[PDB]
């Protein structure tokens, strides 16, 4: 209780976030107790906190939530919510989590259900890739019969050795296998015992986002990668912004250049595609040979799946081909997406902000300030990292910059540095002071009230707003009443005596 | 280290098996390269390396996978007939090679019903379940015997044989065993060996296991499953029989299930038979071996594996079900009673309770030969385990009251009328006894309606039958319980407000809501009569203090949507607001504040964006005032990163050309007209609305999301709050109305969105009542034993309408219909805006001399219709858009199945009840999913007889509205109406016979009275008789005249294909489509 509550509630995040898997699994694997509020509050808080901020968090949270949530006693809301959230976030993956989640899920569901099976199975039933993404060291006639029997016209060409040799060799060679216990009856019986299918259905299925997200994420999430990504991003952004800014009228000065400098397939494509596809080497060989031959003589799965010897050719070929092909024929998406995702944000934001802000005049400041403030303020780590990095890196307009800190911080370590740095560094008054002070009202109330009251009262009509808002809010009305009344009233004798006597009398008489 | 290098290097590099690739690549490459003496190398290398040439490379390089059926079947079936003169090889090879596997439907129906003569297409194509299959055989035999110019078609012969076995399946196994002596290598051994095994049968079981296992090619797992189950089953007690049989294979056969991963068709299929056979055989063999090996009488076999094993195995196995699986699993898994009962209470309860599921499930789910051909201690089990013959034979061998009253009343009630006969037997037999279920609904509804239809004093006694409805107060509920609401109509035949005052108030107030909160709809329409009390206290108190959040949508939407009218809202809103506000706390503070602020926050902007305001202000001001001080107003307001290059061209041309004379007018007119016209949206709620914020989701209020909060669907579940999203709300493209598509992001499992269709409707809020007709489709869910599982249920959404003109639709992937996607997708590409009908009608109608001197013809239509109506815009748009929009088998199969099922189910289910519109603005769709969601005089007969007032007026007036598309009506699906006749004829003809329930309440309440002008309908429909025709004459005449018939002498009933052939032939032509008169002027 003290170790799980102090270690799980006191949370540099790799040791504290990863200590609960080995500590809770090894400490709880001895068949003991310590549950109720600890397993229920730890499973609900771990599932809500771990699922509210959505590769180590999914594997550690999904692989660690089953060990601490599947070792309790009863099967009420903690088993359905914890098993539905942990099983819905990740099911049959990470090898160990697949063989460790099916035994506890099937044993706990069958043992605990032998009304919970209908609500848990019907409310937690999900048709995914369970029958095709299982394997785990386990171990035909439609195309051959239809394709081989649909033709057979014109003349004759045996058409007997292929069907006889393919049918006899495929049936005789495929009809005999071998296995050695291991985990075949448990995975086959446990994974195949769930007979509750509900048809199939699920149709759904179905250019700047792929090139900007792939080029910005692959070039910014990568020497040759830093020099090619920085030179390609700086040359493409400076050449696209300078070439698309519509300038160069009739100036008499200089410094108005540096815009552009950079400028048999059947045998290689057929031999490389047929030889490489008729045998991870197909994506690197086909993408590198097709990208090098096509780019030198004249896609998102390989660069996106390989960028996270094939990384230099895939990232250089995909970034050079996508940047050259997409730029040889939008600054807020590329600059915000490329600078909002630590040296790439400071180098790209400082180089793009210093070069773009120093290379120019009201269109650049108004368009850059309005697009950067609206795009950066209009958008859990993406909002705090993008808002804190863009606001802190671009702030070196009080309603838009003061409303996002109180509204974003009050509607939900980055909140204290971002709100304290932006509010303390960013500093008609009746609407903003009465609306922000009356609408902003445990650290958010003391920090916003102390910072706004100290900065507004020390940086220099509040009787009507404080008396009407305090009298209407305090007279118009378990933690919301005590926290709002005590925090809003601890900062007119009938309203104070009659309105304050119920808190001390009711709170002290119980 | 062009077709010779790729064919020789690719075909010769693979030889350093491999017969289909070398033979198909060498024969196709040698025949195509030798007979074509450039797109195969680029399409095959680019299409095969990037992931005719794509279907052969992707369909042949997968080593015969599951995805090759779409490329091989589509490429091999895309061109067969209507080419030169070869059609027997393409039709027989395409129909025989494509009419197999598992996925067929349209392929089996079209290939088996539209190929050559097809004499067995009536019984074979109209069979399906096997109803008309009884005869089918006769027809086949007849043709065979006759011949004399027959088309052979052995396949047909074999089909006939299979049908025969099916018919004689199980029950008729007597003669089927004779097939084991001749025809039946697997059917006689599997049916005869699986339908009745023995104890000391070593030669009979060794031949099937040793002869039905040689490869064994389990794919095709009939011989392997039958040989493995028959060889592993049977309690022989041979010491190491269960250990050797369960240790040698058993689990290894489960590896064959992995082969199903190479062919997922369909979903379960083999998983239910392999998992049920392996789990039932392993559990029955382990339980029978342990119980049979642990002695018995010597310690009475103890316990353990008895109550828990028999109750858990019998309850889970008998209760966990879904035809062949129930009869094969129940008949083949009943071998445990012989081993446990022969070596001696579980055999009688398990065998008698488990053996009765095939008769009730097969007879109740197969509904004519199944129920008639599949069906003092011996009198109860023999007489209970299964007009004078039913009562004498069923009573000569409580069940007497329900069987005699239900059989005599149900079998003697039609006939036609009722009056007496079953009145004394139904009222006397249903007005006593104790517990009853079907007697209260059948005898209560038939006796109450037939007895109360005369409207006299004795009919008041029928009100006492309403007390029998109290017996249904503890019998669960269900959709059939809604039929009990029809009993409330019997109150209309009562006196004033008494009669059932103590029974209705005490019975309705002493129980729960049930049908007083989950039904609603029609219950929200009874307000002008005496509906202010009676069930108002029990419905308001139970629905407001028992159903939790249930009356917020009906009370807020009904009370906020709309001198008795001015005084009814103050008394109803004051009494409901006072009793509810004094009942809860705050009755609904979050629903009233969130619904009032969110629903009333659309009054202030209510605006457009920057392109519409800058283009409308600059174009209206410059165009209205023109017929660098003024140029700075459009640049300061149009700078929103949406003017490219309108801001650079207009600012550079206008700022650089602000002198002379011709440069200012030409540069200002060309730059202002081209820049202002070439950029002519967004919605920012944070700088206009500013309500969602502190609607902070209202600091996480205790309210459910809009759409997923009902009393029946998703009730008592994970009801959490919705966090919504930001404020960047974009409109849906740009049609006639500003569709404000909101976003409702829910981190607690409610990530979705919203929509708004501005504020306009046809019949105002009353038009929303038409949406209640869609709820009638939900009644199909109460009568779909096979259409719900075979048709993937049906399309349905969540649309919460606000106020009297707002609608909250659900958009999963934007929104697109027929006119939006067809006009927007077909009017794009090149320079097009108002062509097709405008260019063809204006050019064709204005190309000649307008006089017209004198008729002429100038015919007619005719060639002018084919040249000014059929000018492309049909097969190219549907074939190029549908064929080019798909990229794999999931897009083609999901788009074709979803488009055919959604178009056939939406057109057949929405083309009735005076809604048969052949134009647009009706059955809409989306994008990734589809769907379709967006007199004479009086002459009254007074009373007494009412079976002679059938005035059928036939006068065509106005109507029209039956044109436009058409177009790709016969080419948008698959060979016209090939696959739509099975689902449309089976789903439309499967109902309208039983399980009506909601009919007179929805038809009479929704059709009475007429809207608007309540004068002739309200003053003429207020009589004192039984039915007043209207809904009964229109529903009985349209349903009876349109659904006739279903049975005959030699299985020759209309529709069949009479509705599709008569509707398609009488609705898709030239004079029928140009002369209107589609559904006889909307019926009307």
């Amino acid at each position: 209780f003290y170790l799980i509550r102090t270690l799980f509630r006191s949370i540099e995040n790799l040791y504290k976030e990863i200590m609960p898997l080995l500590q809770v699994l090894l400490e709880s694997l001895s068949k003991l107790i310590h549950e109720a509020r600890r397993p229920q509050e730890r499973d609900i808080y771990v599932e809500l906190c771990l699922t509210v901020p959505v590769v180590l968090v999914p594997h550690l949270s999904y692989l660690m939530k089953p060990l601490v949530y599947a070792l309790n006693g009863s099967q009420e809301s903690v088993s359905q919510g914890l098993r539905t959230l942990e099983l819905c976030v990740d099911l049959t993956a990470e090898y160990f989590d697949p063989i460790i989640e099916p035994v506890i899920d099937d044993v706990m569901e069958a043992l605990s259900k032998h009304s919970h099976t209908t609500l848990r199975i019907l409310g937690k039933l999900g048709g995914r890739n369970r029958t095709f993404i299982k394997p785990v060291d386990n171990l035909p006639g439609l195309s051959a019969a239809f394709s081989l029997l649909t033709d057979p016209r014109p003349r004759i060409h045996y058409r007997i050795n292929s069907f006889k040799y393919i049918s006899g060799i495929f049936q005789l060679f495929l009809g005999a296998t071998q296995l050695p216990d291991d985990y075949a009856n448990r995975l086959k019986e446990s994974m195949d015992i769930i007979l509750e299918d509900t048809i199939a259905p699920d149709e759904p299925l179905n250019s700047q986002m792929e090139l900007l997200v792939k080029l910005l994420e692959s070039i910014f999430y990568a020497q040759e990668v830093r020099e090619e990504s920085k030179a390609l991003i700086r040359g493409t952004c400076n050449h696209f912004i300078l070439l698309y800014f519509n300038k160069m009228v009739i100036d008499k000065r200089k410094f108005v250049r540096k815009f552009s400098v950079d400028n048999l397939n059947e045998n290689c494509i057929f031999d490389a595609i047929i030889y490489a596809l008729s045998s991870s080497a197909v994506r690197s060989m086909g993408l590198e040979s097709v990208q090098l031959i096509y780019d030198s003589c004249v896609p998102l799965n390989v660069m996106c799946s390989k960028f996270i010897e094939e990384p230099y050719h895939k990232k250089l070929a995909g970034c050079i081909g996508l940047e050259m092909m997409l730029n040889s024929l939008n600054a807020r998406q590329l600059e915000i997406i490329r600078a909002l995702f630590c040296e790439v944000t400071n180098t790209a934001k400082r180089l793009i902000l210093n070069s773009l802000k120093e290379w120019n005049n009201d269109v650049f400041s108004s368009v850059f300030q309005n697009l950067v403030s609206s795009l950066i303020v209009d958008l859990e780590i993406v909002r705090a990292t993008a808002q804190e990095a863009l606001r802190t890196l671009s702030e070196t307009p009080i309603a838009t910059m003061i409303s996002p800190c109180k509204h974003i911080l009050l509607a939900p370590f980055q909140m204290q540095i971002g709100n304290i740095d932006a509010i303390t560094f960013c500093m008609e008054e009746l609407n903003r002071l009465v609306q922000e002070a009356l609408a902003l009202v445990s650290e958010q109330l003391v920090r916003l009230r102390v910072v706004c009251i100290q900065l507004l009262s020390l940086a220099i009509r509040s009787n009507i707003r404080v008396k009407i808002l305090v009298v209407f809010f305090k007279s118009l009305c378990e933690i919301i009443r005590a926290a709002h009344g005590g925090l809003k009233a601890v900062i007119p004798k009938e309203l104070l005596q009659n309105g304050l006597r119920p808190m001390l009398m009711n709170l002290s008489d119980h | 280290s062009a077709e010779t290098i790729h064919n020789a290097w690719v075909v010769v590099f693979p030889v350093a098996s491999r017969y289909e690739l070398e033979f198909t690549r060498a024969l196709v490459k040698l025949l195509f390269k030798d007979y074509h003496i450039p797109n195969v190398i680029k399409s095959l290398l680019d299409g095969v390396g990037k992931c005719p040439h794509l279907v052969k490379y992707l369909g042949s390089n997968y080593n015969a996978w599951y995805g090759a059926i779409k490329l091989l079947e589509e490429l091999s079936e895309g061109q067969g007939i209507d080419n030169q003169k070869i059609s027997d090889a393409n039709q027989d090879a395409l129909l025989e090679v494509y009419m197999s596997l598992q996925e067929d439907d349209m392929f089996y129906g079209t290939w088996r019903r539209r190929a050559k003569y097809f004499e067995t297409n009536a019984a074979l194509s109209y069979e399906q379940i096997g109803i008309w299959d009884k005869a089918l055989q006769l027809y086949e035999a007849a043709q065979i015997k006759a011949r004399s110019g027959v088309f052979p078609f052995g396949e047909s012969e074999y089909s006939l044989w299979e049908d025969h076995w099916i018919y004689c399946a199980e029950k008729l196994q007597h003669w089927e065993i004779l097939t084991e002596l001749a025809k039946h290598e697997g059917f006689t051994d599997l049916l005869l060996e699986c339908g009745w095994r023995g104890a000391d049968w070593i030669a009979d079981r060794e031949p099937l296991e040793q002869s039905v296992k040689t490869v064994m090619d389990i794919p095709t797992p009939r011989r392997q499953i039958f040989q493995t189950f028959l060889a592993l089953q049977g309690f022989s007690q041979q010491k190491d029989t269960l250990q050797d049989v369960s240790r040698l294979c058993d689990e290894g056969i489960q590896l064959t299930l992995r082969k199903w991963n190479a062919l997922p068709q369909r979903v379960t299929r083999a998983h239910i038979g392999l998992l049920h056979t392996f789990q039932q055989y392993v559990e029955l063999m382990e339980a029978s071996q342990v119980y049979s090996s642990l002695v018995t009488t010597n310690a009475q076999n103890l316990d353990v594996k008895s109550q828990e094993l028999k109750r858990v195995l019998q309850a889970w196995r008998e209760r966990l079900p879904n035809d062949i699986n129930i009869w094969n699993d129940l008949v083949t898994w009943r071998q445990h009673v012989f081993g446990v009962i022969n070596r001696v209470s579980y055999a009688y309860r398990g065998y008698h309770e488990m053996a009765w599921v095939i008769n009730r499930f097969a007879h109740v789910a197969r509904k004519v030969c199944i129920n008639q051909l599949t069906k003092a201690f011996l009198k109860l089990r023999e007489q209970a385990k299964c007009s004078e013959l039913n009562t004498g034979l069923d009573v000569i061998s409580a069940t007497q009251q329900k069987a005699e009253f239900f059989t005599l009343k149900g079998m003697f009630l039609a006939k036609l009328n009722a009056k007496d006969e079953a009145n004394q037997a139904f009222a006397t037999a249903v007005q006593i006894d104790l517990n009853l279920p079907k007697a209260w609904a059948e005898w209560g509804f038939f006796n109450d309606r037939r007895f109360k239809e005369n409207p006299e004093e004795i009919f008041h006694a029928k009100n006492a039958i309403s007390c029998y409805l109290q017996a249904a107060g503890l019998y669960k509920d269900g959709k059939t319980r809604k039929l009990l609401c029809r009993i409330l109509w019997l109150i209309s035949l009562d006196d004033a407000a008494g009669s059932l005052a103590k029974t209705f108030e005490d019975h309705h107030g002493e129980s729960p809501v049930w049908y007083w909160i989950t039904f609603v709809p029609q219950l929200l329409t009874s307000l002008s009569h005496k509906e202010a009390k009676i069930v108002r206290h029990i419905l308001i108190q139970i629905a407001k203090s028992y159903p939790q959040s249930l009356h917020f949508q009906l009370r807020t939407t009904k009370e906020d949507y709309q001198t008795t009218d001015s005084r009814q809202p103050w008394q109803d809103v004051e009494e409901i607001m006072g009793i509810l506000k004094t009942a809860y706390p705050l009755l609904a503070l979050s629903l009233e504040s969130l619904v009032d602020q969110l629903n009333q926050r659309f009054k202030c902007n209510a605006d457009e964006d920057a392109y519409r305001l800058v283009i409308v202000l600059y174009n209206d001001g410059v165009q209205q005032m023109n017929r660098p001080a003024a140029t700075e107003a459009s640049i300061s307001r149009f700078a929103d990163s949406v003017l490219p290059k309108n801001i650079r061209e207009v600012f550079e041309q206008d700022i650089i050309a602000c002198n002379p004379n011709l440069e200012t007018y030409i540069s200002k007119l060309r730059k202002w007209r081209d820049c202002l016209e070439e950029k002519l949206g967004k919605a920012d709620l944070e700088r206009v609305s500013l309500h969602l914020s502190l609607f902070h989701h209202q600091k996480f209020e205790d309210i459910e999301i809009p759409g997923q909060y009902l009393l029946h669907k998703d009730n008592n579940n994970h009801f959490i709050k919705i966090e919504r999203f930001l404020p960047t709300l974009d409109l849906v493209r740009g049609s006639n109305g500003c569709y404000k598509r909101m976003t409702i992001r829910g981190n607690d499992g409610s990530l979705h969105p919203f929509a708004v269709q501005f504020p306009a409707a046809r019949h105002c809020r009353r038009e929303e009542r038409i949406f209640q007709l869609f709820r009638i489709f939900d009644d199909a869910l109460s009568r779909k034993v096979q259409s719900r599982r075979r048709n993937i249920s049906l399309t349905l959404p969540i649309a919460v309408p606000l106020s009297p003109h707002i609608r909250i639709l659900n958009d999963d992937k934007r929104y697109t219909t027929l006119m939006g996607i067809y006009e927007e997708f077909c009017r794009r590409k090149g320079q097009s805006r108002d062509e097709p009908f405008a260019y063809t009608i204006q050019k064709l109608r204005a190309a000649f001399d307008p006089r017209l001197p004198k008729p002429d013809i100038v015919s007619v239509r005719a060639e002018v219709l084919a040249s000014i109506q059929s000018t492309l815009v049909p097969s190219t748009l549907l074939k190029d858009y549908y064929t080019e929009k798909f990229s794999n088998y999931e897009n083609y199969w999901l788009f074709r199945k979803q488009f055919t099922a959604q178009y056939a189910s939406f057109i057949f289910m929405t083309y009735i009840m005076c809604i048969n519109s052949r134009q647009p603005q009706k059955i809409h769709i989306n994008e990734g999913s589809g769907n379709i969601w967006t007199s004479t005089a009086y002459n009254n007969s007074t009373l007494d007889p009412a079976v002679k007032a059938g005035a059928p007026i036939f006068y065509n007036t106005e109507s029209v509205p039956f044109r436009l598309t058409p177009n790709i009506q016969k080419f948008i699906g698959e060979a016209g109406l090939e696959g739509i006749l099975s689902v449309y004829i089976l789903v439309i003809a499967n109902s309208l016979s039983d399980s009506e329930f909601d009919m007179e309440q929805y038809l009479s309440l929704f059709v009475r009275d007429e809207v608007i002008s309540w004068f002739a309908q309200q003053h003429r429909a207020s009589a004192q008789t039984n039915q007043l025709r209207e809904i009964v004459r229109v529903n009985v005449e349209l349903l009876t005249k349109r659904v006739l018939q279903l049975n005959h002498i030699p299985n020759s009933q209309n529709v069949a294909t009479q509705f599709v052939l008569n509707l398609i032939s009488q609705a898709v032509n030239p004079r029928n489509l140009a002369y209107t008169d589609s559904a006889w002027m909307a019926y009307l």
